[PDB]
């Protein structure tokens, strides 16, 4: 139906200028306002500003004068936010929201988009599998994992044989120390098809586009 | 400019449970407030347009009510997914602005945490370094102590707590406890512990594992 | 012998009323609230009677004192004050032809309006029309809509493919061809102006007791009507809300200073015609002073009038009165205040009464707009001219037709504001600066306090004098240097102007003003003498 598909993250050095896309689709493009809002790491939401799509009416925030720019193109009907004089504050999550001309609700929003500014370096991220000892009890379910250790920026993804089965995984979040991060995956999973059958964790870091995929061995 | 002000940041409800979330604009607004569902990872998602009315593809049991500047979000049934963080936000005048945020905590009875030690890898054995891990799944609620025995001595340089968000399907907590060492250090020592103090029992779960290739 | 001394008016009230039929028109209407609540709300009183005080009323009753004491035209009386600056009697002879060509097609529009409202459903209510599209959406329809970007409500769609059928032109490029409606409504207009001024003072300040009078009771109707609409003080707040922090923009000053002037119009040999037919003995200086502070408060309660129905509009909808007032022009009375008054009971009434009242509040203008050029034409070309009234009357009438041709066209409404921005404003402040500094500097404004002294009695105070000296020509000197430094890219209805407009502008703005340094240079040009010698006798008017 109505998508927005943003596109990726940004790893971009402050003072520079990173540019965002929004691909739009499932409804007529040029019958509704396109609008940008940005999400500061735990804040609230913030309103950049809006554009018309027949004319590039670009309606902005007192606040973001200067600071962003918006355009759009109906060729393609995708519209576009241009930010200038990256900081530290910028580094943030953006989306470009679908709304009405009244009343001016944000009905339909993006998947977002991670932008990072900082000068650190693309590091690829370590992974290393967080397998179980061979002197353990085997249960009715075993427990799993895999280390992501040593990345930048916040861009990774950990997944669980192609995403199946994946219900029963914990995730623990990234943290952040000495400019580098660190993270650690499980999964629960019983122990009637292991280690009969194949499990195996891959880690994806966008960024810096490595994918190093390690199976768990006991 | 409006200054939307969403004075509780955040709100313990349970599963099935009436709760209402509150939004106090900086003037009159009549019917223009709209109400925003942002669930942990997602996009933000529209609930409710104009006060009261709702939007498609919204159940039934989120309703929203209010007339002229404070404006009230409510749940009749809450459910596992019904977990999200919840924003206000106003339609009338430019600049259009949101609430600071209400995160909704689902309540539920207490759960006993799971804890699983791991030695280091043969993989970063060779790299040279060994990180011994401890993972607390699945207990309630948030508040739980982790100590850490590298061969009995309570270890705490090294130690990283990470706790995640609520679950949206069981309503329970998870946690991370790291101890990060180098490889001399770890064939050095043999049978690592880590325990949990949490208040479902008064004594903490010891979990241990021996280097000596298990 | 013969005509010899001038006409007098037949009563005190009539040329009271009559000025201030001049001075109240739309623009007292729409432009002042907007302008107003736009410019810092309520703090915009502090500088816009400044701007009055310090410039509108001094050239307002100086104006009218020069008129009521000299007994002549727009034409005549710079043969005997200053014969080098006639060419400014010309000048406005011009500018007024070139507002006659718009100002009335606005009336003729809301006269189409009121023949079109005597109907008991109005048609710009309903979208089963034979000229609506398919994005025309309306009430008493299903609820939960959600407006989109192509959809067009059906005042919208009414004012803009029937009455202007502005969507059959391209802009000013290709307007053509005729709506013959308006073609007949400003006929009519001609004609109601054309029984009104044929005859002279006597029937303009006969028709003014309705023309300038009506626009209130309108007003008053309107206004208990608008304040007992639910949700009205939106607009009210939206309209008086000090924001003093827009007060230390310099734009804003201009704007008042603007404003106070055009909504005064001072200069324009209007005043000068209505004061010419007055007593000598008779006082002025009161007269100045009531008119001026009624043109002013009747702007400020029409902020009222027109802000409560908008604050019921906003209310209806979904508040921030000003995106409801984003478009100041034709559109906040055509489409937002007729879709508002189309909502309340019995609305053919307050329709019937509301473009009315807009034709009632044009007519009296337009008369005096009239008067100045027919007094001085008749007043420059005596014996020669005053054979007949009715002849040159009806010749200007029917000029005001042909000019106004081009305004009848589907893209009329383009052209009416080129002519409304470009043409008229910097060549009536230049005559008003040039005209002030001519009668206070080269007359001498001594001998003004004597024609007044002799006038009135007494000599005016020095306020007057400072006023007329310094404050009022820098009054006016102001807008015109902050008009010239930034001329204004304009845009109506989703079509932004050509960047030649502009260009087309100043020749609008200067094809009237070529008169007078041409004038200058026909007299100078024509009287041998040394330069020294001929514009020494060509400064002091006559002796005798
Ligand atoms: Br710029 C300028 C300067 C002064 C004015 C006055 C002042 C306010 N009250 C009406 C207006 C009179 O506008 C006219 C209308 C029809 C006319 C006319 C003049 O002369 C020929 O027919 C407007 C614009
Ligand atoms: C509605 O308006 C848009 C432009 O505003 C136009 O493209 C569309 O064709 C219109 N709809 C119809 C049915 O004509």
């Amino acid at each position: 139906e109505v998508q927005l598909q943003q596109s990726g993250p940004e790893l971009v050095k402050p003072g520079a200028s990173v540019k965002i896309s929004c691909k739009a689709s499932g409804y007529t493009f040029t019958d509704y306002y396109m609008n940008w809002v940005k999400q500061s790491h735990g804040k609230s939401l913030e309103w950049i500003g809006n554009i018309n799509p027949n004319n590039g009416g670009t309606s902005y925030n007192q606040k973001f004068k200067g600071k962003a720019t918006l355009t759009v193109d109906k060729s393609s009907t995708t519209a576009y936010m241009e930010l200038r004089s990256l900081t530290s504050e910028d580094s943030a999550v953006y989306y470009c929201t679908r709304s009405p001309v009244r009343p001016y609700y944000f009905d339909y929003w993006g998947q977002g988009t991670t932008l990072t500014v900082s000068s650190a370096k693309t590091t690829p991220p370590s992974v290393y599998p967080l397998a179980p000892g061979c002197g353990d009890t085997t249960g009715s379910s075993v427990t799993l994992g895999c280390l992501v250790k040593g990345y930048f920026p916040e861009s990774v993804t950990v997944t669980w044989n192609s995403g199946s089965l994946s219900s029963s995984v914990h995730t623990f979040p990234a943290l952040l120390q000495s400019g580098l991060y660190t993270m650690s995956s499980s999964v629960t999973v019983p122990s009637s098809t292991w280690p009969s059958q194949t499990v195996t964790c891959s880690v994806a870091h966008p960024a810096s586009s490595t994918t190093v995929d390690k199976k768990l061995e006991p | 400019d409006i200054v939307m002000t969403q004075s509780h940041k955040f709100m313990s409800t349970s599963v099935g449970d009436r709760v209402s979330i509150t939004c106090k604009a900086s003037q009159d607004v009549s019917t223009a407030v709209a109400w925003y569902q942002q669930k942990p990872g997602q996009s933000p998602k529209l609930l409710i347009y104009s006060a009261s009315y709702r939007y498609t593809g919204v159940p039934d049991r989120f309703t929203g009510s209010g007339s002229g500047t404070d404006f009230t979000f409510t749940i009749s049934s809450v459910q596992a997914e019904d977990l999200a963080v919840y924003y206000c936000q106003q339609h009338y005048s430019i600049p259009r602005t949101f609430g600071g945020g209400t995160k909704l905590e689902i309540k539920r009875a207490d759960a006993a945490p799971t804890v699983s030690i791991f030695p280091p890898s043969s993989e970063q054995l060779t790299s040279g370094g060994a990180s011994v891990v401890c993972f607390l799944n699945n207990f309630y609620p948030k508040d739980i102590n982790v100590k850490w025995k590298i061969d009995g001595s309570e270890r705490q340089n090294g130690v990283l707590n990470s706790w995640t968000d609520q679950d949206s399907k069981d309503s329970t907590y998870s946690m991370s406890s790291t101890l990060t060492l180098t490889k001399d250090e770890y064939e050095r020592h043999n049978s690592y512990t880590c325990e949990a103090t949490h208040k479902t029992s008064t004594s903490p779960i010891v979990k241990s594992f021996n280097r000596n290739e298990c | 012998g013969s005509q010899g001394e001038r006409e007098t008016w037949g009563k005190k009230v009539d040329f009271l009323l009559s000025v201030i039929g001049y001075a109240v028109d739309l623009g007292n209407v729409w432009r002042f609230p907007y302008i107003c609540a736009q410019n810092g709300g309520g703090a915009f009183l502090l500088p816009y009677t400044i701007m009055a005080i310090f410039g509108g009323i001094p050239l307002f009753y100086m104006e009218l004192a020069l008129g009521q004491y000299h007994r002549n035209g727009c034409i005549s009386i710079w043969r005997k004050i200053c014969p080098i600056f006639k060419g400014i009697g010309y000048a406005i002879c011009i500018i007024a032809f070139y507002i006659a060509s718009y100002y009335n097609t606005i009336m003729a529009w809301a006269l189409y309006y009121l023949i079109s409202s005597f109907t008991d459903q109005l048609p710009w209510t309903s979208c089963k029309n034979s000229w609506n599209t398919g994005n025309c959406t309306n009430y008493f329809s299903e609820d939960n809509i959600t407006w989109t970007l192509h959809s067009t409500s059906p005042a919208e769609e009414f004012y803009t493919r029937h009455v202007l059928q502005i969507h059959r032109s391209k802009g000013l490029q290709d307007l053509g061809g005729i709506s013959w409606q308006l073609a007949l409504c400003i006929m009519l207009i001609f004609t109601v102006i054309y029984f009104s001024i044929w005859k002279g003072v006597k029937t303009s300040g006969k028709v003014v007791w309705v023309t300038a009078t009506f626009p209130y009771i309108a007003l008053s109707v309107l206004l208990v009507r608008g304040a007992t609409l639910p949700g009205a003080w939106r607009g009210v707040l939206f309209y008086l809300k000090p924001n003093w922090q827009k007060l230390l923009e310099t734009g804003v000053w201009i704007d008042a200073a603007a404003q106070i002037f055009f909504s005064l119009g001072p200069g324009f040999g209007v005043l000068l015609a209505f004061a010419s037919y007055n007593k000598f003995n008779n006082n002025c200086y009161q007269d100045a002073l009531v008119t001026s502070v009624v043109n002013c408060m009747t702007s400020f309660v029409s902020g009222f009038v027109i802000f409560t129905v908008l604050g019921y509009m906003a209310e209806m909808r979904n508040e921030d009165v000003s995106e409801v007032a984003k478009d100041a022009g034709p559109s906040l009375l055509f489409i937002t205040y007729a879709e508002a008054i189309a909502n309340m009971p019995a609305s053919t009434f307050f329709a019937i009464i509301f473009f009315l009242m807009l034709i009632t509040l044009g007519l009296d203008s337009t008369f005096a707009g009239l008067e100045g050029v027919i007094t001085a034409v008749l007043d420059e070309f005596p014996h020669v001219w005053a054979k007949r009234r009715e002849r040159f009357v009806l010749a200007v009438v029917i000029t005001c037709f042909f000019g106004s041709l081009v305004t009848l066209t589907f893209g009329g409404a383009y052209v009416v504001k080129l002519l409304e921005e470009y043409a008229t404003g910097p060549a009536v402040l230049t005559v008003a600066l040039i005209e002030a500094v001519a009668v206070s500097w080269f007359y001498g404004i001594t001998q003004f306090c004597r024609d007044v002294k002799e006038m009135l009695g007494f000599s005016p105070g020095w306020f007057w004098r400072i006023c007329w000296v310094a404050i009022s020509p820098l009054f006016l000197l102001f807008i015109i240097a902050s008009f010239l430094m930034s001329p204004p890219q304009l845009r109506l209805f989703q079509y932004n102007y050509p960047y030649w407009s502009i260009i087309l502008g100043y020749a609008i703005g200067t094809s009237s003003f070529i008169c007078i340094p041409t004038y200058i240079a026909y007299r100078l040009i024509i009287t041998p003498g040394t330069f020294k010698e001929r514009i020494i006798k060509s400064i002091t008017p006559e002796t005798p």
